[PDB]
C-alpha cells in the first residue's frame, strides 16, 4: 500500500516548508504595503495618492498690455 | 521470549515448586494435561513449524526510522517560519515518545500487581515509585497546556516554573 499510492515523509515534509515560506513572505508583505499606504497617503511624497494640481505650462509669460503684469 | 528486551520489560526469576502429591488419588489436572497436550498444543506445534518452514524460505526486513537532531524552539527568532516548524515537528515527536515511555512504566506497574498477588502492596513499591516519578516528569512538561498546545506554550510554562523555583531559592538563602 505504501509502494503504490503514498510517498516519503520528507516530500510532504519539504512540501510544507516551502509552502509555509510563501505564505510568512505573503504576510509580511501585506503589513509592509499597509504601512506603504498610510505613510503615501499622510506625507504625499510618495508615487501614490498625487492629486492633479494647475499645470505651469497654461501660464502666458508675454507682456500684459500693463507693466506691473 | 528473545523477541522483546527483557530489560525494558523485567519480571523476576519465575520460581515454581515441584509437585509433592499426599494421596493415592489419581490427579485428573495432570491427566487433562496429558490430553490437551497430545491433542491441542502438538497439532498446534506442527502447523506452525510448517507455516515458519514457508517463512524462512522469504525473509525480508525492514527497518527502525533515524531521526537527527534539529535546533529547538529556544533558539529559533521570533518570525522565523522555518526554524519554527522544524523545531516544532522535533517537539511533537519528543512528546510522542515521552507518552510512550510513560506507557512502557504503566505497563510495568500493572504487570506486578497482577503477578505479586497478595503481596503487591509490599512488593510493587519500586515499580509505583517509578510511575511516580515519572508521572511527576510528565505532568510538568505537558499538564494543562491544552488543545493546540505548541512547543512555545511548552517553554511558556517551563519558563514560569523557573522563575518560580528561582525566586523561592532566592528568597530561601535569605533565610
Ligand atoms: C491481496 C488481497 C488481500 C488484501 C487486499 C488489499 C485492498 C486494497 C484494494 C482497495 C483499493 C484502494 C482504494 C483506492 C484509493 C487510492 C486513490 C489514489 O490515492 O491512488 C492513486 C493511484 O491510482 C490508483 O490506481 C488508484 C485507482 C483505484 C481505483 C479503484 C476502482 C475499483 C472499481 C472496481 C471495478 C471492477 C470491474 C467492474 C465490473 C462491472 C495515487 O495517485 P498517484 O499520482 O499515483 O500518487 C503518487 C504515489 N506514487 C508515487 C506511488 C505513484
Amino acid at each position: 500500500i505504501a509502494r503504490t499510492f503514498y510517498d516519503g515523509p520528507e516530500k510532504n515534509y519539504e512540501k510544507t516548508m516551502a509552502i509555509l515560506q510563501i505564505e510568512a513572505e505573503k504576510a509580511e508583505l501585506r503589513l509592509k504595503e499597509l504601512e506603504v499606504r498610510r505613510l503615501m497617503r499622510a506625507r504625499g511624497d510618495g508615487p501614490w495618492y498625487q492629486y492633479p494640481t494647475i499645470d505651469k505650462a497654461l501660464i502666458d509669460h508675454s507682456p500684459k498690455t500693463t507693466p506691473d503684469n | 521470549p528473545d523477541s522483546w528486551d527483557k530489560d525494558v520489560y523485567p519480571e523476576p526469576p519465575r520460581r515454581t515448586p515441584a509437585p509433592a502429591p499426599q494421596t493415592s488419588l489419581p490427579n485428573p489436572v495432570t491427566y487433562l494435561t496429558k490430553i490437551f497436550d497430545l491433542l491441542v498444543d502438538r497439532p498446534v506445534t506442527l502447523a506452525r513449524e510448517f507455516i515458519e518452514q514457508q517463512h524462512a524460505k522469504n525473509r525480508y526486513y525492514y527497518y527502525h526510522r533515524e531521526f537527527r537532531r534539529v535546533p529547538d524552539i529556544t533558539e529559533c527568532e521570533e518570525k522565523d517560519i522555518l526554524c519554527m516548524f522544524e523545531a516544532e515537528m522535533q517537539w511533537r515527536r519528543d512528546y510522542k515518545v515521552d507518552q510512550e515511555i510513560v506507557n512502557i512504566i504503566q505497563e510495568r506497574l500493572k504487570a506486578c500487581q497482577q503477578r505479586e498477588g497478595e503481596s503487591y502492596r509490599q512488593n510493587c513499591a519500586k515499580e509505583l515509585e517509578q510511575f511516580t516519578q515519572v508521572s511527576k516528569a510528565f505532568q510538568d512538561r505537558y499538564s494543562d497546556l491544552g488543545a493546540h498546545y505548541s512547543a512555545r506554550k511548552c517553554l511558556a510554562k517551563q519558563k514560569q516554573r523557573m522563575l518560580a523555583e528561582r525566586k523561592a531559592a532566592k528568597e530561601a538563602a535569605a533565610a
